[PDB]
């Protein structure tokens, strides 16, 4: 029942046909008739998770299937983050299948997506659990529109095909050249693997403490920099520039890339200044937060919430600036 | 020893800078001196001399015939190493033959500006009148068309003397007041106070430099003043203060050039300031002008442990010309 | 003497004809016989607030008669606050009647006006008192220009008239559809009211605190800003943006309006930046003083003086926002 057969069975029908209501019918009959808070003996925590998340159901609040979602969206993130603390409190296999089932078929797909994977990562219960690449759970998300479209015209016209994929812009676009850097369906893998890993949401009380998280968020993303660079430098390119808030962002970008509910991810100009985003911040407020970083970095110390100083002149300094960055 | 044969001794090391030394006894010095013999001649027993000897010898020094600025660090640096030298010896004749020994090594302007800061600064100098560093160096003083009639005059074995007017045309109203910049005396006082009251001093080299920053201040506000002063009898009106974020308005053609390195460059009228590579972001500039006047402000400075130092008090000045310089 | 009948006739009498010499023989007694140094044993202080401001006046430091008067001009504010002062420190009606007669033929009117309100509202004397509304005491500054000069029409020809005011600019102006909002003349004198009743230079001293001022400040503006939004919406506007000192304000504005001395007052263009104003501030200034407010907020405590905190975290923490706003 919880075997690693079988664990991975309901991981891999649970991810199948994301984009539609489950076409296994023992899932089917779970999410039918399964109560998340008709045995709270079930979780380590005795419902209280699930009771946040059926009232949110209950009251109409959660977000829509069939529509985007973005991890840096607070509201649909705090959505996903409830189904994942409810997975989290599972104290066993059939706990953690049931509510996955259960709230596939009331929860948007990118959410439910996003919690499945950090729950199975994150909880004892999936141990000995692989988890499907997403770019074949959500091939939007790794795949540009002409391929999806040749894939929509395909189905349409009920007929298989393989389809090559090319990269984004033209031959007179010199960034295209370091292309298949970025645009990696591994490069990508790697990069959410770690944020799912490492998430910046992550609160102790969720179970165990992620050791040096904030050191390993610098270096992950210094690796990262410097393996581009070493790329451009393979191409003839010069090193990329740093962005300022004050300047303007040169290399604009087309992704050429749609979601699968949303439309297509839009396109940013060559030479833009950075507006002010509604509903996001300021630019002024970004110039604001990376000047009080830098005087942590400059008085060796970062400034609590009462006023009091922690020394970051010593080896967890790097840690956490990378936890207030 | 005595100050005849000190002063002469300097002369002597002085003369025709750009060339190995022509005096048959500092030749013969040049050649056989060993800064590391006799480690006695020495108040540190000899660290200085090795700390400089090792630098000579793994061939890090700056190369002879080459512009030397005192704001290089690294030059600067490598003009200090010799410095310290001289400011070890308890004798004369240690401090004559390091300097004959180490003018045939080192960079010309490092030698000249370590010797004259030895000088004024160890009791074995008491009692020698440096030369005017105007005709020691003159290209640093004099423009380069008078040069070239000194170059042309060299050529031809003709002596001479030739008229130095001031830079730029009469349609240049700044013009007008070049006589207070330009003038060679005004240019001597300005780099002996910094050499009496220099921001690289250490009191381990050997006493305290009283008041420093405040005189620091002061010795400056005079500078201004001063030249407010001759813009007010020439009918111009006070200067603008410079700002990071606002244009300099008025460039200038120094007309002058290096012995080595070429002509001095120029600056267009009307430029904003540009982020300069290996010094600072203009960015920069402004945060560190925000942290001095929020000391000001505060009333405080702020120590690198969090401490406050009180600056409403006699000193206050002298703490922020320590910090501002 | 001391009813409520005499002190309003007093007080009525007092702001008659404000730019002229008083035409009431019973006052001219006053302002040409009675000594404010004469007896102090009528004043709280023992005398000090009257010889402070004598002193002003007989060393002819005060601001001249017909001239304007700005009550955020320090030196201006601080004359009338020399007024001010000896009136509050009156035990007894006469004293207070007495002083304001004789400094109302020696002060500037627009000082004496201010004085004479604030002394009204913050004594014991002046409970009982409707101060006249200034409108009619200083037309000047609630009336547009077409409209005074009608009046000086009227009274160069000895002629009586009732004259329509009709709001400033024209249709095409867009902002002028909520004009009867900002030049409402009851609005403005809630405005100069809530001020008079809530100055920025009280000091508890005088007399007693302000419940809650700083709060008040808030609140109060904040509902001047809510309700011209709502008059806005009204008319088919969108909100006001909120301005920037490194941004454009946008909307300019016309007064057409005068003083009665000192000029037109000055209108200012669509679309201009901020400059920085001689005598005032750079608007760097300003964005510093913002930037330290925030750090206060977003710290959760004010620094006081020598460094301390000063909790902010608590339901008097939008109290001292206001205080230091
Ligand atoms: C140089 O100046 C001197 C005096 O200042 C004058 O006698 C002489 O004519 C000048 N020479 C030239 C070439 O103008
Ligand atoms: C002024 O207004 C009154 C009433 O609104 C009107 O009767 C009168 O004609 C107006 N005068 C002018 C000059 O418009
Ligand atoms: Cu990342
Ligand atoms: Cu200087
Ligand atoms: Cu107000
Ligand atoms: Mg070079
Ligand atoms: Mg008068
Ligand atoms: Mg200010």
């Amino acid at each position: 029942a919880s075997s690693t057969a079988h664990k991975q069975q309901d991981i891999n029908h649970l991810l199948d046909k994301i984009y539609e209501d489950t076409k296994y019918p023992d899932l089917q009959e779970i999410a039918k008739n399964f109560n998340p808070l008709g045995d709270t003996s079930m979780y380590n925590d005795q419902g209280a998770a699930a009771e946040v998340l059926m009232k949110e159901l209950n009251d109409h609040r959660l977000l829509e299937q069939h529509h985007w979602y973005s991890l840096f969206n607070a509201r649909q993130r705090e959505e996903a983050l409830m189904l994942f603390a409810v997975l989290n409190q599972c104290k066993v296999w059939h706990c953690f299948r049931n509510n996955a089932a259960y709230f596939r078929e009331q929860m948007n797909e990118g959410e439910f997506v996003y919690a499945l994977y950090v729950g199975v990562i994150h909880s004892k219960l999936g141990d000995g659990i692989v988890l499907p690449p997403l770019y074949e759970i959500t091939p939007h998300m790794f795949t540009n529109s002409e391929v999806i479209d040749k894939a929509y015209s395909a189905k349409m016209t009920q007929k298989a095909g393989t389809f090559n994929v090319s990269f984004t812009g033209t031959k007179k676009n010199k960034e295209q050249r370091v292309a298949y850097f970025g645009e990696d369906i591994g490069m990508n893998i790697h990069h959410v693997t770690w944020h799912m890993d490492f998430p910046f949401w992550w609160q102790d009380s969720y179970g165990n403490h992620l050791d040096r998280k904030g050191e390993l968020f610098f270096w992950v993303h210094h690796q990262l920099t410097a393996r581009f660079d070493f790329e451009r430098l393979s191409n003839w390119l010069d090193p990329v520039d740093e962005l300022h808030w004050d300047r303007i962002i040169r290399e604009g970008f087309a992704p050429l890339t749609s979601y699968k509910y949303g439309g297509e991810f839009p396109v940013r100009p060559d030479n833009k200044h950075f507006e002010d985003v509604d509903g996001v911040a300021h630019v002024h407020d970004m110039e604001i937060t990376e000047n009080r970083i830098y005087e942590a970095i400059d008085h060796g110390y970062i400034t609590a919430t009462d006023g009091h100083t922690i020394d970051i002149r010593q080896p967890k300094g790097i840690e956490l600036l990378g936890d207030i960055i | 020893s005595s100050t005849a044969h000190k002063q002469q001794n300097i002369n002597h090391l002085l003369d025709k800078i750009y060339e190995d030394t022509k005096y048959p006894d500092l030749q013969e010095i040049a050649k056989n001196f060993n800064p590391l013999g006799d480690t006695s001649m020495y108040n540190d027993q000899g660290a200085a001399a090795e700390v400089l000897m090792k630098e000579l010898n793994d061939h890090r020094l700056l190369e002879q015939h080459h512009w030397y600025s005192l704001f290089n660090a690294r030059q600067r640096e490598e003009a200090l190493m010799l410095f310290a030298v001289l400011n070890q010896c308890k004798v004369w004749h240690c401090f004559r033959n390091n300097a004959a020994y180490f003018r045939e090594q080192m960079n010309e302007g490092e030698f000249v500006y370590a010797l004259y800061v030895g000088v004024i600064h160890s009791k074995l100098g008491d009692g020698i009148v440096l030369p005017p560093l105007y005709e020691i160096t003159p290209h640093m003083f004099t423009n380069s068309e008078v040069i070239d009639k000194a170059y042309s005059a060299k050529m031809t074995q003709k002596a001479g003397t030739f008229n130095v007017s001031f830079t730029g045309t009469k349609k240049n109203k700044e013009q007008r007041v070049a006589y207070f910049g330009e003038d060679i005396g005004m240019n001597i006082h300005h780099v002996t106070w910094h050499m009496d009251f220099p921001f690289w001093w250490q009191d381990s080299y050997g006493n305290h430099l009283d008041r420093k920053g405040e005189l620091f201040f002061w010795v400056h506000h005079q500078l201004t003043a001063r030249f407010d002063f001759e813009r007010l009898s020439n009918w111009l009106d006070p200067v603008d203060e410079l700002h990071w974020d606002r244009i300099i308005r008025e460039g200038f053609a120094p007309l002058t050039s290096y012995k080595y390195g070429g002509e001095f460059p120029v600056r267009p009228d009307n430029i904003h300031f540009e982020d300069v590579d290996g010094v600072a972001h203009v960015h920069d500039m402004e945060i560190t002008e925000n942290r001095i006047y929020e000391a000001i402000d505060h009333g405080y400075i702020t120590a690198t442990d969090g401490h406050t130092i009180d600056i409403r008090q006699p000193k206050g000045i002298e703490l922020l010309g320590d910090i501002i310089e | 003497a001391s009813s409520t009948a005499h002190k309003q006739q007093d007080i009525n009498h007092l702001l008659d004809k404000i730019y002229e010499d008083t035409k009431y023989p019973d006052l001219q007694e006053i302002a040409k016989n009675f000594n404010p140094l004469g007896d102090t044993s009528m004043y709280n202080d023992q005398g000090a607030a009257a010889e402070v401001l004598m002193k002003e006046l007989n060393d002819h430091r005060l601001l001249e008669q017909h001239h304007w008067y700005s009550l955020f001009n320090a030196r201006q504010r601080e004359e009338a606050l020399m007024l001010f002062a000896v009136l509050n420190q009156c035990k007894v009606w006469y004293c207070f009647r007495n002083n304001a007669a004789y400094f109302r033929e020696q002060m500037n009117e627009g000082e004496f006006v201010y004085a004479l309100y604030v002394g009204v509202i913050h004594s014991k004397l002046g409970d009982g008192i409707v101060l006249p509304p200034l409108y009619e005491i200083t037309p000047h500054m609630f009336t547009n220009s077409e409209v005074i000069d009608k009046a000086y029409s009227a009274k160069m020809t000895q002629k009586a008239g009732t004259f329509n005011v009709s709001f400033t600019g024209t249709k095409k102006n867009k902002e002028q559809r909520v004009a009867y909002f900002g030049e409402d003349i009851g609005m403005n004198i809630h405005h100069v009211t809530w001020h008079m009743d809530f100055p920025f230079w009280w000091q508890d001293s005088y007399g007693n605190h302000l419940d809650r001022k700083g709060e008040l400040f808030f609140w109060v503006h904040h509902q001047l800003t809510a309700r011209f939004d709502f008059e806005r919406l009204s008319n088919w506007l969108d909100p006001v943006d909120e301005l920037h000192w490194d941004r454009i304000i946008r909307e300019g504005f016309a007064p057409l309006t005068s003083y009665k001395y000192g000029g037109e007052f000055p209108v200012r263009p669509d679309n201009i930046h901020f400059e920085d104003v001689d005598g005032v501030a750079h608007v760097h200034d300003m964005e510093i003083t913002e930037n330290r407010i925030y750090e206060a907020i977003d710290h959760g405590y004010i620094t006081a003086t020598d460094g301390h905190t000063i909790d902010i975290r608590q339901p008097k923490g939008i109290e001292l926002l206001g205080d230091i706003i």
